[PDB]
């Protein structure tokens, strides 16, 4: 019924009415508040902050990644309103999928970089990494962006759209039996920076309360917001990974035969994938507008 | 006191390789640019190579470019000139020249004693001196005129003319460093003037201590070109 | 571009000077600046020899961290004309003798050395240049104070003190009286240590306080403070 | 009691001085100057920005060639600047980094500096070795040395925080002349154009006119309400202006021995760090703690212009000897040239 | 405390010489400063800005 050969590989896709009913309003809210927050934050970084240190540069790159993920959401609603129908072509579809995966991964990468930065600020106070110049942060950010580009440009050599039954399909996340680097990147870009972020955050909290430094109110605020950014990362990137792992379990168990069982996990995967963009919505609020030094 | 001592010279066959060393004592060698200036037995000063402080900028004369190598080692205050493929026209007495460059500085102020090296058997600013050998009575004023093909007056107001006196059997010393600026340790009776391409050097009340060969050198644009040399006799 | 040979060489010299200035600034940025203060010759010298005429420079290294501790003793002038020079120090090491609670300063009639230390601490701690600068308060000569508190009560120094004439309670009372002079408790921290004439751990306490200050400055740089 | 009688005689002498000042004042500078044309709006632009200091710049001095500068900052570095090309001619590492004053010799051969080490260190710029070395260290002040000014290559007057100005012989390093009489710490210093007299502003809210060759105070000028931090002669040497912490600049005359005009505004409440005059003396430039320099009509007490552009407190000022530019130094580690 | 008498004598001697100082009228000094300002007004580059050809900091 739903069976579809995309790249000579068995499998099946879906076009649900619940997609049309749920995805466009959530993505509209995410696009509106993410655009406002990221634009205001980028304006403040560019003009309001007279000078910025290495830490700010990483936060600026995180804001750039969040903004570039936000600006490609209107095309996602343009895909979602008409029930997985793409009316732009091949190169815009490839650019949208590449920009989505790239800026989600780059947002995660710079969240992890900020977490490791704060870890070295607290746990190793006299380290030379806390005194790196703005140029060192510039080359570091450029190579992080380059790693993101190198891991993501495999989507720009995939033929798009899929056009199942006269409806053009622009999706980089298709439930298919064959092994894919994109799914492995989707799980890796959660699980390994999850470990890094949780380790760094736990070490920061334990080091701050081990020195009796938490008696200060600003240290309480820093502890609270480190907990907030860890929980935000977890609740924004965990559920889509859980649903993708369930999809993997179903593919290993049931396979790509009698695809009526994959509808619920596909729908739930897209609802839980909206939270990865809600992360870029919430990142200005929990990173820049929560900072006392930020204007 | 400030001293520059050369070593490594001697008789070498053509096509050979010799290295000249310039041991510096009495001054901060790291903060000075260093020049090599050779004088052939025909009595003409010729600039060879220049290395800046910190070895950041290196220049060579067009006749030794790609054939000579100038280097310095600031820990031991030694200046080197690695020379390969020596020809018969490389037979000259090489002087190690000390020079510093800031606002109001006096480069080419101190010259080394010089080592003697013997080899057996277009766009440069051409500078000419009309008089090569004139007699002068001591106690009377004398003028040495120098000319340049290009105007040495830069847009910053500095006219880059350098006057050197080389006594017989003695290293050259700086007298005037920018067309009027009297150097240190040289008496007040030496005065330089001029404008553009025409230049003169006035020595009022000459004595036997002023007997020697006078060279005019530009420092406007590399390579640095010396004059033919004006010798005052009697 | 439109430069002579001497102009280009002077620009190169200026760039070398800029390079050496950057290296010196990076070397000085990793150093810890400490301002040493106290009311007269009370406990500064013992503290100085424990880690190690205008301003005195004391240099010591502890746990791969270089410390620059400045003694402004014998600078008998108006403090406000030069105390802004030490605005960017990491912390202020304030040395207070515990045994001079009953001694007189002898410069003013009926003047207490202890109250002079309180007034100097009140001026330094609540100064406009030290709003966010932490103070490592050292309470010098605890053993002498312990052995002389039996002979002389602390009530001759603090009339409102009603506690027992023991070392621990009166020492805690003196520490509380010094910490009460901080009117900026929401933005600075006071570290108090009791040091004997020959106490080994004084440097470790300074290192811990400086490390806390450096953590606060690091969180300030990353926007968490 | 002889002490009470001498206090009464001093009070009588002070009343006589005040009465002689009051009887000699008939028409103020405003009452005569209000009938001439104002200077309009004086707008200056930052022509050069001298970067390279990494701590708060505490002092500066211009060369007599009106091109070479010297600046002091808490880095422990005396940087000599080519202001025309923004080039560092010299960088002098200091033994004491707590420098609060610097001077440049009129011949250009020497640079002095001093600070919390109570020592004026003379630096020989033009050495045979090609480096800047300490000529000698002048010691003898018991307080922080707040200002120094070269008379020639061998004479220098140093202000200090021991309530004492001092004239030194650099050939011998000895205390040639000691100027005493100030009650508070002497914070500023200014030499007359003929170097016959000099004025000093101290923390006793007073300015004193000294004579170099007799070493004793001629006149004492009062009127300020706080610590005088800046002082500068009028270009003819017959008047001077002060700057203090009460946000007022006062102009004093040597012959009239009076205060002529107060340069204050209601919107200015912060102290004054530096005071300098233009070449004609028509413009008075004062550096304040509210991060900018205010140009004052020195004859009319009108704000002729504001030199804004420093992110921290403007600590030092200097006008070149040809009057071409004014240079402002500040605590944000920058020097700016204005025209 | 007998050393304060010498300080008081020095202070009253300084005040006595400072009182015996010939003073010109403040109108005359004001006119002198005004005349000096007017005589050198044209040669003041800060008060009267020079053209950019004559400005070394152009
Ligand atoms: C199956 C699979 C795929 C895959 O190619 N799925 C296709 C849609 C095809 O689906 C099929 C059908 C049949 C048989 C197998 C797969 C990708 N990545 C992974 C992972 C992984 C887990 C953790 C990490 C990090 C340490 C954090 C990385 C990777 C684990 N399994 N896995
Ligand atoms: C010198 C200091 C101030 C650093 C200046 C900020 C620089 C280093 C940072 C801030 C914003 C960053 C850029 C943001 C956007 C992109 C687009 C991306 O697809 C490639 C990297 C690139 C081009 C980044 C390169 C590095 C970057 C330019
Ligand atoms: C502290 C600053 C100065 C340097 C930061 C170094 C660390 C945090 C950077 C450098 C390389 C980065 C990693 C590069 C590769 C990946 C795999 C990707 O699929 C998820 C992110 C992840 C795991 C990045 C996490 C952040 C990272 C580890
Ligand atoms: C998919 O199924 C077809 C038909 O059974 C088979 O020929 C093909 O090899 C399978 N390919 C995959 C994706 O394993
Ligand atoms: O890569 C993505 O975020 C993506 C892929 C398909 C559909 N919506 C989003």
């Amino acid at each position: 019924d739903h069976f579809l050969e995309i790249d000579k590989k068995n499998c099946c896709v879906f076009r649900d009415d619940f997609i049309v009913k749920v995805l466009p309003p959530v993505l509209g809210l995410e696009f509106i508040f993410g655009l406002l927050g990221n634009g205001l934050a980028l304006w403040i970084f560019c003009f309001h902050l007279k000078s910025w240190k290495s830490s700010r540069i990483f936060l600026f790159n995180l804001a750039v990644a969040d903004f570039l993920l936000i600006i490609c959401l209107p095309f996602l609603m343009d895909n979602y309103v008409r029930r997985w129908d793409w009316k732009f072509g091949d190169i815009p579809c490839r650019l949208m999928l590449f920009m989505l995966a790239m800026n989600r991964q780059g947002s995660i990468i710079f969240l992890t970089v900020v977490a490791v930065d704060r870890y070295f600020r607290v746990v190793h106070p006299h380290h030379a990494l806390n005194k790196i110049s703005n140029r060192t942060a510039a080359i570091i950010s450029c190579l992080l962006w380059g790693i993101t580009i190198g891991l993501t440009v495999h989507l720009l050599k995939k033929k798009m759209p899929i056009q199942n039954g006269g409806a053009n399909l622009c999706s980089s996340f298709s439930i298919c039996h064959t092994f894919q680097w994109h799914e492995a990147m989707f799980l890796l870009e959660f699980f390994l920076p999850l470990g890094i972020i949780l380790f760094c955050s736990a070490r920061i909290i334990w080091s701050l309360r081990q020195r009796q430094m938490d008696r200060h109110a600003k240290i309480k605020r820093a502890i609270t917001f480190i907990m907030v950014v860890a929980i935000v990362f977890v609740i924004c990137f965990l559920p889509s990974v859980v649903v993708r792992i369930r999809i993997f379990w179903l593919l290993h168990t049931s396979g790509t035969q009698n695809c009526e069982v994959y509808r619920s996990v596909d729908l739930a995967f897209f609802i839980t994938l909206s939270f990865t963009y809600m992360n870029s919505m919430l990142d200005p609020v929990v990173y820049y507008f929560s900072s006392p030094s930020f204007n | 006191d400030v001293q520059l001592v050369e070593s490594g010279g001697g008789l070498v066959q053509p096509g050979g390789s010799r290295k000249l060393s310039c041991s510096a004592s009495g001054f901060a060698f790291s903060s000075f640019g260093m020049h090599w200036v050779r004088q052939a037995p025909e009595k003409g000063l010729e600039w060879v190579a220049y290395i800046s402080s910190g070895s950041g900028t290196i220049y060579y004369a067009d006749t030794v470019k790609g054939r000579f190598t100038i280097s310095r080692d600031d820990p031991k205050n030694t200046l080197f000139l690695q020379m390969t493929s020596l020809r018969s026209e490389d037979t000259a007495m090489y002087y190690c020249v000390r020079s510093i460059y800031y606002y109001g500085s006096s480069p080419f102020d101190f010259w080394g004693q010089g080592t003697t090296l013997t080899v057996s058997s277009g766009s440069d600013i051409v500078m000419t001196q009309a008089t090569s050998s004139v007699p002068v009575t001591p106690g009377e004023s004398v003028s040495i005129s120098c000319r340049s093909s290009k105007s040495l007056l830069h847009s910053n107001g500095n006219t880059y003319l350098y006057w050197f006196l080389q006594r017989p059997g003695q290293s050259p010393q700086l007298l005037i460093y920018r067309m009027s600026n009297l150097a240190s340790g040289v008496p007040d009776r030496f005065s330089g003037s001029g404008s553009g391409t025409a230049f003169t050097l006035t020595i009022s009340r000459l004595e036997a201590e002023d007997v020697g060969v006078y060279y005019c050198m530009q420092h406007l644009e590399y390579p640095l070109t010396f004059g033919a040399g004006t010798k005052l006799e009697l | 571009c439109t430069l002579s040979a001497e102009d280009k060489a002077a620009v190169e010299r200026s760039k070398m000077i800029d390079r050496n200035l950057r290296e010196d600034g990076e070397k000085a940025a990793r150093e810890v600046k400490l301002l040493l203060l106290g009311a007269g010759e009370s406990g500064k010298n013992t503290i100085v020899k424990q880690m190690k005429t205008g301003i005195v420079e004391t240099h010591f290294t502890f746990k791969d961290l270089h410390f620059k501790m400045f003694d402004v003793g014998a600078q008998r002038s108006e403090r406000k004309k030069w105390i802004h020079c030490f605005e960017g120090v990491t912390a202020i090491i304030f040395c207070v003798a515990l045994s001079d609670y009953d001694l007189v300063l002898a410069e003013d009639e009926e003047m207490n050395r202890m109250h002079a230390s309180m007034k100097l601490f009140d001026s330094i701690c609540n100064n406009k240049w030290f709003t966010d600068t932490s103070i490592i308060l050292f309470l010098n000569k605890k053993d002498l104070f312990e052995e002389k508190i039996k002979k002389s009560p602390l009530t001759i120094c603090y009339p409102e003190y009603a506690g027992s004439n023991t070392y621990e309670e009166a020492a805690a009372y003196i520490q509380c009286q010094f910490e009460d002079l901080n009117k900026r408790k929401d933005t600075k921290e006071i570290y108090t240590h009791f040091t004997c004439s020959t106490d080994t751990k004084n440097v470790q306490f300074v290192f811990d306080a400086v490390t806390d200050v450096i953590i606060k400055n690091n969180l300030k740089d990353c926007g968490l403070f | 009691s002889e002490l009470d009688q001498l206090r009464q005689e001093a009070e009588q002498l002070k009343n006589q001085i005040r009465d002689a000042r009051k009887a000699c004042a008939d028409a103020t500078l405003s009452q005569i100057t209000n009938n001439i044309d104002p200077v309009g709006r004086i707008q200056m632009r930052t022509r050069r920005t001298l970067r390279g200091h990494l701590a708060k710049i505490y002092a500066m001095h211009w060369g007599t060639d009106s091109r070479l500068l010297v600046s002091a900052s808490q880095d422990g570095k005396l940087i000599i600047w080519d202001s025309y090309t923004t080039n560092k001619v010299h960088a002098i590492p200091l033994r004491s980094s707590w420098v609060m004053t610097c001077a440049y010799a009129p011949s250009g051969n020497y640079v002095a500096c001093g600070g919390l080490d109570n020592i004026c260190s003379i630096y020989n710029l033009k050495t045979r070795e090609g480096n800047v070395r300490v000529s000698r260290e002048l010691a003898g002040h018991t307080g922080y040395l707040s200002c120094c000014r070269f008379l020639d290559d061998n004479q220098i007057v140093t202000s200090s925080g021991d309530t004492t100005c001092a004239l030194w012989d650099i050939e011998t390093g000895q205390q040639t002349t000691t100027f005493t009489g100030h009650t508070g710490d002497v914070m500023s210093l200014s030499l007359a154009p003929d170097t016959r007299l000099f004025v000093s502003g101290a923390c006793d809210a007073s300015a004193k006119l000294w004579d170099v060759r007799e070493g004793m105070c001629r006149q004492t000028f009062t009127g300020h309400e706080s610590d005088i931090n800046a002082i500068c002669f009028f270009p003819n040497g017959n008047a001077f202006a002060t700057g203090s912490d009460d946000a007022t600049c006062r102009l004093f005359d040597l012959r009239a021995d009076q205060e002529l005009m107060t340069y204050s505004h209601d919107n200015i409440i912060c102290g004054i760090t530096s005071v300098s005059f233009s070449k004609s003396g028509r413009l008075l430039l004062a550096g304040y703690d509210d991060f900018n320099c205010n140009v004052w009509d020195a004859l009319k007490a009108d704000r002729a212009g504001v030199l804004a552009g420093h992110d921290n407190r403007v600590s030092c000022l200097g006008v070149t000897d040809d009057g071409m530019a004014v240079a402002t130094g500040s605590w944000d580690s920058f020097l700016k040239i204005w025209n | 405390n007998t050393a304060s008498i010498a300080q008081a004598r020095k202070l009253v001697e300084q005040l006595k010489m400072e009182a015996n100082i010939d003073r010109i009228k403040v109108s005359k000094a004001a006119a002198d400063l005004m005349a000096y300002c007017e005589a050198h007004a044209k040669e003041d580059p800060l008060l009267t800005p020079v053209p950019a050809s004559e400005n070394p900091f152009r």
